[PDB]
């Protein structure tokens, strides 16, 4: 990927440290039942006026030494290809090629 | 009416000092110039003064100082010793169990990575505690074993702060 | 213990670049300090000149600046050594810089004093006791003011024995003012401990350590400083905290110079134990038997 | 009994005391004083700083002897350290000036 | 009791790190409970190799995390202790737990 994309990603990533505990309240006052129509209303207007970048669902996973956003793995944090190549040199632990 | 004083006692034999004064009382049969005799106790404050309700004659005074294993009461003289107050006993009616309430159901001891275990396996050790299960009373204090930060499930009671 | 008397953080390492705990078995990094050992990493006799202190909860009054005859607290508040002992052991109210009232500044009062001018005198009016108010009114004693007042009392008498009862007060009162001793010094706020290795804990043959004597001075004066402490936190009575007070004043004046206030304090079995100023004065102190006489290296008998 | 150099005490870093104990013979005030009536000056100096109490001292004497040397690098007497701890410990401020 | 909990990848280095706490804790104590072998975990992972494209061509790793449950019936005073002392192999995330 580029660098401009990761940059985004990163900035995306800080927005969410961020805004966690204002938007999780929001999220939490909108489902309330036991809760007023108007402040139920009022959340949902506020979540609206707080950034979008902010939201956790909007950030990709990408792989950490070369921001490819497909062919993924979470343990690794690393995009299919990368991770091989640690595979191989011996660099992530306890991983070697398995047969059964 | 009666009011109320304080007895020092030898610090230790408190229990002994107070069965020894309400069995005095019931020898000298001077059953209408005593009320209660108070130890209280935390799950122990004060640490060696004994309540007496009691009226003030001089006769009653000598027998609380002939009770044995006691000094003598604590007050301004000697000649007409000193009941305490009554405008700090309504307060304390409300309230009698301060260094052991439910206001705080969780932390006994500021968490953060400072604590020492005793009570538990490992006595005389210190650890940090990254996450800790206050709810079903658990820490997750690392203690330094074999060269390596290990966790293990301790007490609240068990730990120190 | 950590962290007791005896700690680790507070003074150094037991043993030579070591963490008495365990980390540094080498000659590297002399100064880190883990949090699983809160030591200092330094030499052997680096303990012998670190030296502690304690925060005593209720002000304490020096008894060499109270009872060294003439008391230096005596003759500088103008007050009967009889009355300031008083007042210092609990006994005794005094006033200071009550108002409009009609009482003196250096006048005590007593429970029958205080309790009707308690309800007579209930707004602005100040009467303390103990060191605390001790301490005040050494505070609060302009000594210039006093020069100038003592040099013209000298000067405007004829009377004998008040001239050399004058100068001699007048004496005590420029030469704190030529000096940087201030007046409520006297007072001990911050008791400072001797060094470990100058109060030392070995053992004999056996298995037990035969304990220094001043090991049992600091070990009293920490236990009731920490009683104090707790019953200021739990709001105990006026009487309970008048007798812990006491008894961390003559647990002070008890480690500082022992037996110069009423029958001396003791351990084993009936003998006295040794404080401060008796490691100094006598024929046992550090002048007489180890300053101007000492043991002596390449000699024979 | 004779002594070179043995064990030294523990509080105030002097030699023992007595036979059992490998110790040294006190050298105690009234010799103080009679080698202030001569003019011993450097007998007294090292009498009581090298020989005695001082630790960094004792042991450049003792390199310097061995070495045919025949010099006292002097010091303090460490008991007087001491001396300084002890009425340090009370509200006194002892210092040393300059 | 004392549970404790070796997990490694190596099962050998593993295997190494419970015999040492067996040891530490046999001298000084009594009665240790004994190595016990739990299930190993066989977390498995497919890519693609290819840079591009070529999906049938795959790799298949795996890691083997095993487990080790040993346990401690009496803890003395001397025998809990001793366990920061005693230093085993690394890559060893061990897991002591009292009661
Ligand atoms: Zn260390």
């Amino acid at each position: 990927a580029k660098q401009s994309m990761k940059a985004r990603e990163v900035k995306r990533v800080a927005l969410a440290d961020k805004y966690f505990a204002k938007r999780a309240e929001l999220k939490a006052i909108i489902s309330d039942v036991n809760a007023s129509d108007e402040d139920r209303w009022n959340a949902v207007l506020k979540l609206q006026t707080l950034p979008r970048d902010s939201s956790p669902s909007r950030q990709r996973n990408r792989c950490r030494q070369t921001g490819r956003p497909h062919g993924f793995l979470r343990k690794f944090g690393l995009s299919r290809i990368k991770v091989r190549e640690a595979a191989m040199r011996g660099e992530i632990p306890g991983l070697k090629k398995a047969s059964w | 009416k009666k009011r109320w004083y304080v007895v020092q006692a030898f610090s230790g034999f408190e229990g002994r000092v107070a069965t020894s004064l309400r069995e005095h009382i019931k020898l000298h049969n001077m059953e209408d110039l005593f009320g209660e005799v108070m130890v209280p106790t935390e799950e122990k404050f004060f640490p060696g003064y004994v309540l007496v309700q009691m009226v003030m004659n001089d006769a009653s005074w000598h027998l609380v100082r002939s009770v044995p294993r006691v000094m003598g009461f604590i007050g301004g003289t000697s000649d007409r010793p000193a009941p305490i107050s009554d405008k700090e006993v309504d307060a304390i009616m409300n309230r009698l169990q301060q260094v052991g309430d439910k206001p705080r159901p969780k932390t006994l001891f500021e968490p953060g990575e400072m604590v020492r275990v005793n009570d538990g396996p490992f006595a005389d050790f210190n650890g940090v505690v990254e996450e800790v299960d206050y709810e079903k009373s658990r820490l997750k204090v690392s203690v330094s074993i074999f060269g390596r930060a290990t966790p293990v499930e301790l007490d609240f009671s068990q730990v120190e702060k | 213990e950590r962290d007791g008397l005896f700690c680790a953080r507070i003074f150094g390492p037991v043993k030579d670049y070591e963490c008495l705990c365990g980390k540094y078995k080498r000659l590297k990094h002399r100064g880190v300090i883990c949090e699983k050992c809160g030591v200092e990493v330094t030499q052997t006799k680096v303990r012998r000149e670190r030296m502690g202190h304690i925060e005593l909860a209720s002000p304490t009054a020096h008894i060499w600046f109270l009872k060294s005859l003439p008391s230096r607290i005596g003759l500088l508040l103008d007050m009967p050594l009889r009355d300031i002992e008083r007042v210092l052991y609990f006994e005794s109210y005094v006033v200071i810089e009550g108002g409009m009232t009609n009482l003196e500044r250096q006048q005590i009062l007593t429970e029958e004093q205080y309790l009707d001018a308690l309800e007579e005198f209930g707004d602005e009016f100040d009467a303390k006791m103990g060191a605390e108010a001790i301490q005040a009114l050494l505070k609060s004693m302009d000594l210039e003011q006093e020069c100038e007042q003592l040099r013209e009392e000298l000067n405007e008498t004829n009377s004998e024995t008040k001239r050399k009862k004058l100068t001699k007060r007048i004496k005590l009162l420029e030469a704190f003012v030529q000096s940087g001793n201030k007046p409520e010094w006297m007072i001990l706020t911050v008791l400072p401990v001797l060094p470990p290795d100058l109060r030392p804990l070995v053992p004999l043959d056996g298995g037990r350590f035969a304990t220094s004597d001043l090991n049992d001075l600091y070990r009293r004066v920490i236990n009731r400083n920490n009683r104090l402490k707790r019953l200021l936190d739990l709001a105990a009575p006026d009487i309970i905290v008048r007798n812990e007070k006491r008894m961390l004043q003559e647990a002070v004046d008890a480690l500082l110079d022992n037996g110069r206030r009423g029958r001396a304090i003791t351990g084993s079995n009936k003998r006295p134990l040794k404080s401060l100023a008796d490691m100094i004065k006598g024929k046992q102190g550090r002048f007489r038997q180890n300053l101007l006489g000492k043991r002596v290296d390449y000699s024979g008998r | 009994h004779a002594r070179s150099t043995g064990s030294y005490s523990l509080v105030t870093q002097q030699p023992l005391g007595g036979k059992a104990q490998f110790g040294g013979q006190r050298f105690g005030e009234m010799e103080v004083w009679a080698l202030e009536a001569y003019g011993a000056a450097y007998t007294l100096q090292e009498m009581l700083t090298v020989k005695s109490d001082d630790v960094n001292g004792r042991t450049k004497m003792y390199k310097n002897i061995v070495d045919g040397n025949h010099q006292m690098e002097p010091g303090m007497p460490e008991s007087f350290n001491v001396l300084l701890k002890e009425i340090r410990s009370l509200g006194i401020n002892i210092e040393l000036e300059d | 009791r004392i549970r404790i909990r070796l997990k490694a990848f190596d099962h050998r280095l593993i295997d190494q790190a419970t015999a040492e706490i067996v040891e530490t804790a046999k001298r000084t104590g009594a009665q240790v409970r004994g190595p016990i072998p739990l299930p190993t975990r066989k977390e498995r992972f497919t890519v693609l190799i290819s840079p591009h494209v070529n999906k049938d061509a795959r790799d298949q790793y795996e890691i083997r995390t095993h487990l080790r449950l040993v346990d401690i019936v009496e803890p003395t005073e001397k025998t809990v202790d001793a366990l920061m002392r005693l230093d085993l192999a690394a890559g060893v995330d061990v897991q002591i737990s009292l009661g």
